[PDB]
Formats: C-alpha cells, structure tokens, sequence
C-alpha cells in the first residue's frame, strides 16, 4: 500500500481459534526436496501472507542434513514461501543470509534483518526493499540475536530487539527503532526483566506489545511494551501463575510481577501471549519438562493480576506429539474493525528426541482468532521417523 | 492425584504368558503415554517402552521387541504388558509409570508394581507355627512372642499380629527362599503386663492358596 501503515484497531474478541495455515513439511519431505528449516514465523505483506523460517542448506532427505541440529552454520539464510507450501528448493525465496532474523514490511515495503558471523564477530544487516541499507556490528560479541518471528511498524517506525552477551547471564539486550532501512534510535533495556532473549510481538491502538524468553533464570515471561511514537519501552513479566516458558516448575498459586518466578535455570523456548485484559490468551507447551502439546488459555487480566487462573482452553496440539518454538503475527492489512490475531507453532523433529534420523526439521502449524467459539482439533506434524531409515 | 493400580502379582511357570494391568486414576488418559520399567532384583530400573495412548503407537527398549506387547483397553483407561513364552530370566517386579511428556523421558507417577514369579514350583501352603518362650528375662519389662511361617510357595504372605491392632513392636522378617519353598519369622514384644493376660495372636492369610490361620500363642511355660 504506497503509505505506511497505523495501528489503529484493537485486537477482535478471541473466543477460539480456528485453523489458519499448515504446510506439511516433513510429511512431504520422505518425496519432494524440501529445505531442512527451523525457527519459522509468518509475517504479511498488504498483499499476502507467507511462511519464513531459518534455512540449513539442505534437503530432508539429502546427506548434508546430518547434523542440522546445529543452530548455526554459514549456510542458514532466512526464506519465504507461500502459505502452507513446502519451504521447497523450487518455490523458496532468499531474502538474507545468517542465523537469527526477524522480517516485517512498513506499509510501504518489507524490512529483513540478519544476524551473521562467528559468536564474537557476527553481525546484522538490515535489509529493506530487498537491497541492504544498514549493518550492526556486535556490541558484546557472544552471539548477537533477535526476534525469530515478525517485528511490527507503526508510522514508519518498526521496532526490532536484539540481545548480545550470554543467555546464561546479564546479558546487553538493546531495543532499535528502523525507519526505511535507518537507526533513527536505540535504546538498552529497560524495566524489570533480568534477561531478555527472543521476542514474538504483536501491535494494537498504537502500541507494539512483546513476549519473550528469559532464558536465564525464569520460567515466566519478561513482556515490553513499546511506545512506536515516543520511540520509548518498558520490560515487567507476566504476573499469572500460570507459567507459559518450558521447563517449567508446577504452577504456583501466586506467581511474580516484577522477578523471575523461579524454578528452572537457564533453559527456555520462544513463545507468546495476547495481553488484552479480560481478553487475554496465553500459549505454552503441555509438557512440563519438554516441548510436547500446545495449548492456548484465556486466563483473564494476566500481565498484572499475581493470580490468575485459565478460565478457557484450546489444544493446538496433543502432549503425545511433539512442538516447538511459537510466536505471533496479524494480518494487519485486512478488513474489518480489528484484529484477528494469530500464530504459529514449530513442530520439531528428528534429534535430540526423535535421534534414529540425524537430522532436525519441523512444520508449522498456525491458527487465527475466532469470535465464534468453534470445536478443536489438535494438529500433528504428522511424519513416521521410521519411514525416512 | 493420579493413582495408577496394578494387577496382583502372578506365578507363571516357563513357557505361559501374563497379562498384567495398570487402570489410570486421576488424568485424562489420552493426553499422557503410559510407560514400563523392569526391576529385577539386580540392575534397578530399566525401561521397556512407551505407549502412546491416544494413537496406540508403541514403542520397545532393545532387550523387550517381540516377546513383549504394551497394550491398552482404552476405555478402562488401561493399560496392559503380556509377556508371552514366559522364562524364568523373566522372574520380577514390572511398573507402569506415566510419561509426563510424548515419549516418556519423565516419568512422574508410578502404578504399585506387579510380581511375577516364572517357576515350575508348586503352591504349597504354609504350615504356620506359635513360637513361644521357655523363660528369660528378655531385655525388661517385655516379652517377645514369634511365629514361624514355613512351607508356603509362592510369596506373598500376609502376617498380622492381632487383628493389625498390635503394630508397636513387630518385626517382620523377610522371607526366604530355601529350594522350592519359603520360610518366614515375625516377633513382637510386648509389655510384661500384656501377656498371658491379653490374647496374642498370630494371623496369617497365604492369598495364593485360601489358607487363613490365626494360631493363638498359648503360655506353654
Ligand atoms: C468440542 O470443542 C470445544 C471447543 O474446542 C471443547 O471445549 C473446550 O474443551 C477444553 C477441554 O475441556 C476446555 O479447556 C479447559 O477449560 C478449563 C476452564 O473451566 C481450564 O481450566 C482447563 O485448563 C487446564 O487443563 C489442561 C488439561 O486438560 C491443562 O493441561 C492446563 O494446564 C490447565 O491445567 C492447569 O492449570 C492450572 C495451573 O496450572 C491448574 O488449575 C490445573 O491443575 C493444571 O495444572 C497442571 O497442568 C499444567 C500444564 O499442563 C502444569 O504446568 C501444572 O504444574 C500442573 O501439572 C482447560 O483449558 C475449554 O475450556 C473448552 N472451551 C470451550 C469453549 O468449550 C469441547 O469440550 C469439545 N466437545 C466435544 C464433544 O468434543
Ligand atoms: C499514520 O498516522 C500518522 C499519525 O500517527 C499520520 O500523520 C500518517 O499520515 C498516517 N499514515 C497512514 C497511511 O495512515
Ligand atoms: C552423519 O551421519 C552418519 C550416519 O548417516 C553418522 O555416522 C555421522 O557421524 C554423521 N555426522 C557426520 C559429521 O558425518
Ligand atoms: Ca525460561
């Protein structure tokens, strides 16, 4: 659309969620040359919507798929390919290289940003309208990171954040504001959070809201609110008890606003949350201990009452098959009065669990907001490790 | 919370096969697979396999493919081991535990076990003996009684001083195995002032073979 895009509707209301796109992966990759991903997001344009995810260089069933449990390699570039297509050799496309990115487009064009490099000499280039404009060195050289999932834009202004330094640590968390392509600003991080690695975002009434990972010593959820317009941030976590990172400890009856509710140690999983009062909706694995099942939960006024409870679910996917990384994404070009907010959900496979195959690649599964309250169905990856021996 | 039951536990002589049960209180059985360790009375714990109970799809430890099938009759929320051409190598205490999560790497909650004896021995019932006291001041202020349990196959055997009632006191021993049978020893003191004024009593049911004895200790002092 030739003008940059406003948030200027609020979220619909999320009464269930119905299916909204799954490729099937790994169940046509035993057939077709399908790319080995992983870490997927979908991100739109005002013209259609596509899968991204990570590249390992590779096919399922070629010989270089040994060993694609490797996050990091020079041969991961982030592609696109359309809504629940295989990311296949033939229909993929290459937006930039490297191993850790986060797309959206600004109402005029799409932005990309690509993180590359050793861990103490990696670096991002952010790409915009296809051709790059701008390069991050790193400001702590251990691992340079962001989002795994789609940064939002209001008026020009798209939000990205990233974190060097180690998840095991304080680490140097830094919020960028892009504007076509440029840093207008920056910003270190800012609030209660200890540690704040890999975000999902969303946007609503002129706000840029995200969820993210505190690998470091929480097994809630550090949450920044960003200000798209004053160009300005806050972090807190999520106050309910129920806890949506994994591993996880059980559920406390009472759990903390302001700290790491703690329990596991550093260890986590991307996720996300629609924090909208009354209207919120929380997803975290089933499991406990690994990445099994995902559910959704409405737990009502989440981010700040210390004890909330689900008054609602939804199975996205079973506890006897396997999930994975999850963020969020809206079709913000799409009519109506608000917005239908949705998601995805990496399905995993192959080691470290699955280990008689030696690769790891995954699906995705998506869902969408529906007022009306629809049935369930849970959604399986759905391939047999033993059909790839 | 959960509380998974087990089937009692079985004497089958070498060839048979066993059909041994877990019946799943407590959580949607569905969204949680089953699974089965070994305890011999050697390694410890061992895992035989898992069980996803909501497709069927099972899966086999190396040492358990083929002469083992992890089964379910679903709408009991049950889940079944059958060992089949039974061998005394066989001879131990299996577990049905619940997965936490798909696979079964964790395993919170575990049935009560189920004790299968493979052997050729037959079920003889116990002789059940009242081991009184010639004399002697036993320690002070105490006197012991025993009993003696000899001549049942197989284990278990349920000894009981007074009715469960008389507990403060007891030791019971652990039965042993001496060729084709068991032979088994329970004590219990009492106060001086409890005995031959209170009535001792040892109660003994052999589950196995519907034998049930309750020999009294009479003074013979
Ligand atoms: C047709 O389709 C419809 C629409 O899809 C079906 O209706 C939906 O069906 C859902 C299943 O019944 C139902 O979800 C439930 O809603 C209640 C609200 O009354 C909510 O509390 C439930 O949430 C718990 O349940 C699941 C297991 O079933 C848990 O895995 C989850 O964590 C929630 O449990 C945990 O939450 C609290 C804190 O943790 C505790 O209170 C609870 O004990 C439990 O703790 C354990 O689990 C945690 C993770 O598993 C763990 O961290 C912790 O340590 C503990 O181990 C659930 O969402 C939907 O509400 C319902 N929706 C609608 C509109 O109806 C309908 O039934 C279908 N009908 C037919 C014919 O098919
Ligand atoms: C976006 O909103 C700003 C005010 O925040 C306005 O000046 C601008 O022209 C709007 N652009 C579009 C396409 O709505
Ligand atoms: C590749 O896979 C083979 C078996 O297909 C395995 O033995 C080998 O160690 C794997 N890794 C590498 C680097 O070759
Ligand atoms: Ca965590």
């Amino acid at each position: 659309i030739r003008d940059f895009n406003n948030l200027t509707k609020g979220l619909c209301t999320i009464n269930s969620w119905h299916i909204y796109g799954k490729d099937n992966a790994v169940r046509i990759g035993e057939d077709s040359d399908v790319l080995v991903t992983r870490e997927p997001y979908v991100s739109c344009d005002p013209d259609e919507c596509r899968f991204y995810a990570l590249s390992q260089g590779t096919t399922i069933r070629g010989k270089h798929s040994n060993g694609t449990i490797h996050d990091r390699s020079q041969y991961r570039a982030l592609i696109s390919w359309p809504l629940s297509s295989p990311p296949t050799v033939y229909n993929s496309r290459v937006e930039c290289i490297g191993w850790s990115s986060t797309s959206c487009h600004d109402g005029k064009t799409r932005m990309s940003i690509c993180i590359s490099g050793p861990n103490n000499n990696a670096s991002a280039v952010i790409w915009y309208n296809r051709r790059p404009v701008t390069e991050i060195n790193t400001w702590a050289r251990n691992i340079l990171r962001t989002q795994e999932s789609e940064c939002v834009c209001h008026n020009g202004v798209c939000p990205v954040v990233f974190t060097d330094g180690s998840a095991t640590g304080p680490a140097e968390t830094r919020i960028y504001y892009f504007k076509e392509g440029k840093i207008l600003k920056w910003e270190p991080l800012a609030g209660t959070a200890k540690h704040i690695e890999e975000c999902s975002c969303y946007g609503e009434r002129a706000e840029i809201t995200c969820t993210c990972r505190d690998n470091w010593q929480g097994s809630n959820r550090p949450v920044i609110r960003i200000d798209p317009v004053a160009m300005t941030h806050t972090s807190q976590y999520i106050c309910s008890p129920v806890l949506t990172d994994n591993p996880r400890p059980n559920d406390p009856t009472v759990g903390k606003c302001n700290d790491p509710y703690p329990g596991n140690n550093n260890n986590g999983v991307k996720g996300f949350s629609y924090l909208d009062g009354v209207n919120t909706w929380l997803g975290r694995t089933i499991s406990r201990a690994s990445r099994s099942g995902y559910e959704m939960l409405k737990v009502p006024n989440a981010l700040t009452d210390d004890k909330s409870k689900p008054t609602q679910g939804q199975t996205i996917v079973l506890n006897t098959d396997w999930s994975g990384y999850s963020g969020s994404f809206m079709d913000y070009w799409a009519e109506g009065e608000c917005y239908r907010a949705c998601f995805y959900v990496e399905l995993i496979r192959g080691r470290p669990k699955e280990d008689k195959v030696w690769w790891t690649s995954n699906s995705i599964v998506s869902m969408c907001s529906s007022t009306e309250f629809l049935g369930q169905w849970d959604w399986p990856d759905g391939a047999k490790i033993e059909y790839f021996l | 919370q959960i509380q998974l039951v087990q089937s009692g536990p079985e004497l089958k002589k070498p060839g048979e096969t066993v059909k041994i049960s877990c019946k799943a209180s407590g959580y949607t059985f569905t969204n949680y697979g089953m699974n089965w360790v070994k305890q011999a009375p050697g390694k410890g714990l061992k895992w035989m396999g898992w069980i996803n109970t909501n497709t069927g799809e099972p899966t086999y430890g190396e040492e358990f493919k083929g002469r083992f099938a992890f089964s379910l009759e679903t709408s009991a929320s049950t889940a079944n081991l059958q060992i089949n051409n039974l061998k005394n190598e066989d001879t131990a205490t299996f577990f049905c535990a619940r997965g936490e999560d798909n696979f079964g790497s964790l395993s919170d909650y575990w049935g009560q076990g189920t004790t299968v004896t493979v052997s050729s021995a037959k079920t003889t019932a116990p002789s059940v003996y009242p081991l009184a006291p010639v004399c002697g001041d036993t320690t002070g202020s105490s006197v012991t009684l025993g009993c003696l349990v000899k001549g049942y196959f197989p284990e278990p055997v349920t000894l009981t001083w007074n009715s469960g009632s008389l507990s403060s006191g007891v030791h019971t021993f652990p039965a042993v195995l001496q060729s084709d049978l068991y032979t088994l020893s329970s004590s219990v003191t009492v106060t001086s002032s409890t005995w031959p004024s209170q009535s001792i009593t040892c109660n003994v049911a052999h589950p196995a073979s519907s034998t049930k004895v309750d020999k009294k200790i009479e003074p013979r002092g």
